[PDB]
């Protein structure tokens, strides 16, 4: 009887693609890009001590020397003036940031006491030079016990920049340990208005500190952060207390308001995804196994089919993150499992209402001990009543219930660790277009898959091997993701049509990837516009059931493209002579009539449409003998 | 409220306006920080009250103690003088980037301590209208401005000026309110009276020959503003 042909054979990932680059110099550091108004626009590219500009083509128009530091080159370095401008040493950079209010973009890197410079843009017909820069460092109000200007920690930091009135907001997270909050510290978390006349941070600014105490173990990495509705967000990875190991890490989203430059509504939620295998492995409480640890996140508006699941409204902004397990485990490498943001927000209210009210769960936990002083809730740290001259809200807090969900993709990715994640919105479906450590780009539709990865494209970036960079970037139609010492520019609507091997898969594209069957390969129009047809596709005989019968006869045929979306009506079957149609894989029954070891043909005519394509044509097996 | 014949200029000092000047400006203050600093200049709106923009302070919240206001003086560092400590503060409401303030002790007019009027409700300054702009060398400036239109300065804005804002024109001089001066009031004379109409904030370029200047606008908030001292 009757085979199964697994979803895959059809699936060929090992097709390779050369897609435009830009080679570096060396190891990217970061990247990000420009869209102007006057359909202008740029990509920033940087290395170790270089900063490289990019036509919409990554084609390098100006280069540009970061460092080194102590040495008569780096421009940066010379347009704080007249020296000394030191420690000496290599300038790595940390942040690439612009602003598009002016315009200018931003550059902080681990030399120079963390200080960013800024580089008004310089427009070009579709293309941006970076007019000189301008040292972020005012001489005079910085100092070793108060540099407002560090903004860069050697550590790891990341920015988001906001627009509030007519000056222009720097929202700010930086990791921190002894060798930096020592002096002439860049600071956990804070908020700096750039002073109009470009000399830098207006000083004075709240801004916090894990304590001196926890300087050494607890240290923060942050991940990722963005603006979005009236609201700042900072992404996380730290030990989940600061009694226990060192080595317990799990993510948080910090929030601060978008249009209200004060620490005192610094809410933390836990952020908590697992895998639920069905089975549910040893170590595990129920529930799922936990992921605790992101390795990239972005934040989205989602699709009509992706919001009914996930229980939301299309346009919606979600977040979406790239967990991986504690350490390193031994299961899938990477969960990716969405957190709408509305959703965030509405636990943190109800997190913030219930430390601050009229009864107050005696015995709560404000927390953050590793910034503030610990205390309960209501009242604010280290104090034990709350005083009616300030407030409760008023303070920064956690949010104890944490939020939880589920892997969008039941451990299908699989071993190769996702390093690196951009989720957009190509017309009314949604996708995700994800980045590995080995070295490879994996466009995937983004709907909670129970079986198969809904694949628009594997395939693997250039020749090198190498894990995809976090930060990624976008211009137009085209996304930019970066491995080794290069840059490469991937279509949102995935290279090419060559990997679906089958009329069938290639006939079921999502529409824009411009696929047609063109004869006896699939391929966009360009490769074959003599015979690329994105309609009709042939039925593929595969075996039968009795394969040897005698001179009535229940012929079970087992193909694919057999059915509608059973079928009936009409498809002929010629069994040596006469059959008859007597109502994955797609199964068939056949009684067939006498003659008055021949082959087997099959054959759909005049048939309707399918919802993605229609059936029509022949295929012919052997083996079918005649007894008496 | 609203009322010097003091500088005698009131309508005779619009001669001297094309260039910032030295002059008497008695409803401009002088926000003190708790180190002692001249840090950001305010508004006399009541004897009690101090209306002045959120950029001058950090967090909302801060301890104010210590935080004071020195109306009375023309210079910034002698019995001519009042010194007034801040006993709280009241952030406006998102995007006013205003900042009223109750004083320990209501103040004392004169000649160089006067209040302000504040405006109607929602009440918009025409274009041509002369409104003047004081700030801190160690003596204050006074400076006569001419109304613009929101259509007219979001040209060179590259439209970037809300609702709730208003410029003047570009004096030709390269001065005009920028960094310290933040929080000092735009004063604008109708109907015989000065009217507080907008608040020194942030602009992207400041003091730049031929460039407007925007100001928050206070007659859209001021229903907020009573509603802060009223009660
Ligand atoms: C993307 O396709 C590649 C190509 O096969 C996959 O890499 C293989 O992974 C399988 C298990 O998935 C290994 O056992 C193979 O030996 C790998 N070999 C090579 C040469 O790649 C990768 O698994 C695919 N990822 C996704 C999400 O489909």
């Amino acid at each position: 009887q009757c085979p199964r042909t697994p979803y895959a054979a059809s699936r060929d990932f090992d097709v390779k693609y050369v897609v435009p680059s830009f080679s570096a110099g060396g190891l990217v550091q970061a990247m990000v890009t420009y869209e102007g108004d006057r359909n202008e626009s740029a990509v920033f590219v940087a290395i170790r001590n270089r900063l490289h500009v990019l036509g919409p083509d990554l084609k390098s128009v100006q280069s540009l020397a970061t460092g080194p530091a102590g040495d008569p080159g780096c421009q940066t370095c010379a347009a704080c003036g007249p020296g000394p401008h030191g420690p000496p040493g290599d300038t790595d950079t940390k942040v690439l940031v612009l602003d598009p209010a002016l315009p200018a973009l931003v550059s902080c890197g681990s030399s120079l006491q963390g200080r960013c410079f800024l580089h008004d843009l310089e427009p070009q017909g579709t293309a941006v030079h970076l007019a000189a820069p301008a040292c972020l460092f005012s001489a005079h109000h910085n100092r070793p016990d108060d540099c407002p200007d560090c903004v860069a920690s050697p550590l790891g930091t990341r920015v988001t920049v906001v627009e509030q009135g007519q000056a222009s907001y720097f929202y700010v997270a930086s990791s921190l340990d002894a060798a930096v909050a020592g002096s002439f510290s860049p600071r956990s978390v804070s908020i700096r208005r750039l002073k109009a006349d470009a000399s830098g941070f207006a000083p004075g600014f709240v801004a916090l500190s894990v304590l001196p105490k926890h300087l050494v173990s607890y240290s923060i990495e942050y991940v990722h952060s963005f603006h979005t509705g009236a609201f700042v967000y900072f992404l996380t990875v730290q030990p989940a207390s600061v009694t226990d190991d060192p080595s317990a890490l799990h993510t948080r989203l910090a929030r601060l308001s978008a249009t209200e430059p004060e620490l005192g509504d610094y809410r933390e939620l836990v952020l908590d995804c697992r895998f639920a295998p069905k089975l549910v492995p040893r170590g595990s409480p129920e529930g799922g196994q936990p992921y605790p640890v992101l390795q990239v996140a972005h934040s989205a508006p989602v699709g009509a089919q992706l919001a009914t699941e996930l229980s939301i409204a299309e346009g919606q902004e979600v977040l979406f993150g790239v967990f991986v397990t504690g350490k390193d485990g031994g299961g899938p490498n990477s969960v990716v499992c969405a957190f709408p943001i509305d959703l965030l927000d509405t636990l943190i209210d109800e997190g913030v209402e219930r430390c601050c009210e009229s009864p107050v769960h005696p015995g709560l936990r404000r927390g953050l001990d590793f910034f503030q002083s610990p205390s309960f809730c209501p009242n604010p740290p280290g104090l034990e009543a709350l005083s009616p001259n300030t407030s409760c809200r008023h303070f920064p807090l956690l949010v104890s219930s944490s939020f939880s969900r589920v892997d969008l993709f039941n451990g299908l990715l699989g071993p190769v660790q996702v390093t690196a994640l951009y989720v957009t919105r190509l017309d009314n479906v949604t996708v995700a277009h994800m980045g590995t450590m080995d070295g490879r780009i994996l466009q995937v539709e983004l709907v909670r898959s129970l079986n198969y990865l809904l694949y628009v494209s594997n395939f693997s970036l250039g020749d090198s091997g190498q894990p995809v960079q976090r930060d990624v970037s976008r211009l137009g139609d085209h996304l930019l993701f970066a491995s080794g010492d290069q840059v490469f520019q991937v279509p949102i609507q995935g290279p090419g049509c060559r990997h679906f091997l089958t009329c069938g898969r290639c006939l079921r594209a999502w529409h824009f990837m411009g696929c047609g069957w063109c004869g006896n390969m699939c391929g966009q129009q360009k490769e074959c516009p003599g015979s690329w047809q994105q309609d009709h596709c042939p039925p593929k005989l595969t075996e039968f059931h009795p394969h040897s019968g005698p001179l009535s006869t229940r012929l079970t045929l087992c193909g694919s493209n057999f059915y509608l979306h059973p079928e009936g009506t009409h498809q002929v079957t010629v069994g040596q002579s006469p059959c008859r149609p007597l109502p994955f894989v797609e199964e068939f029954e056949c009684e067939l009539e006498p003659l008055g070891p021949t082959n087997v043909s099959l054959t759909v005519t005049n048939m309707p449409p399918g919802k993605h394509f229609r059936v029509d044509g022949t295929s012919v097996l052997r083996g079918f003998s005649f007894m008496e | 409220c609203g009322k010097r014949v003091d500088r005698l200029d009131q309508r005779r000092s619009k001669l001297r306006v094309v260039g910032g000047h030295p002059g008497n400006s008695p409803w401009t203050v002088s926000l003190r920080n708790r180190q002692g600093q001249h840090f950001c200049g305010g508004s006399l709106v009541k004897e009690q009250w101090i209306l002045t923009a959120r950029q001058c302070f950090s967090s909302c919240h801060m301890p104010l103690t210590g935080y004071e206001v020195w109306l009375g003086t023309l210079f910034q560092n002698e019995p001519s003088l009042q010194r007034v400590p801040v006993a709280k503060m009241v952030c406006g409401p998102s995007g006013s980037q205003l900042v009223l303030l109750k004083l320990e002790r209501s103040v004392t007019l004169n000649q160089r301590v006067a209040l302000i009027c504040l405006p109607p409700e929602w009440y918009v300054v025409p274009p041509g209208t002369k409104c003047e702009i004081a700030g801190w060398d160690t003596v204050l400036n006074v400076a006569l401005l001419n109304v613009i239109s929101n259509q007219e300065c979001n040209i060179k804005h590259r439209g970037r000026v809300r609702e709730s804002e208003m410029c003047t024109e570009g004096l030709l001089a390269p001065v005009g309110a920028c960094e310290g001066d933040y929080g000092g009031p735009l004063a604008c004379f109708t109907h015989n009276s000065w009217v507080l109409e907008g608040i020194i904030i942030p602009n992207r370029v400041c003091a730049r020959s031929r460039w407007p200047a925007v100001f928050t606008r206070v007659s859209v908030f001021v229903d907020w503003i009573h509603k802060v001292m009223r009660l």
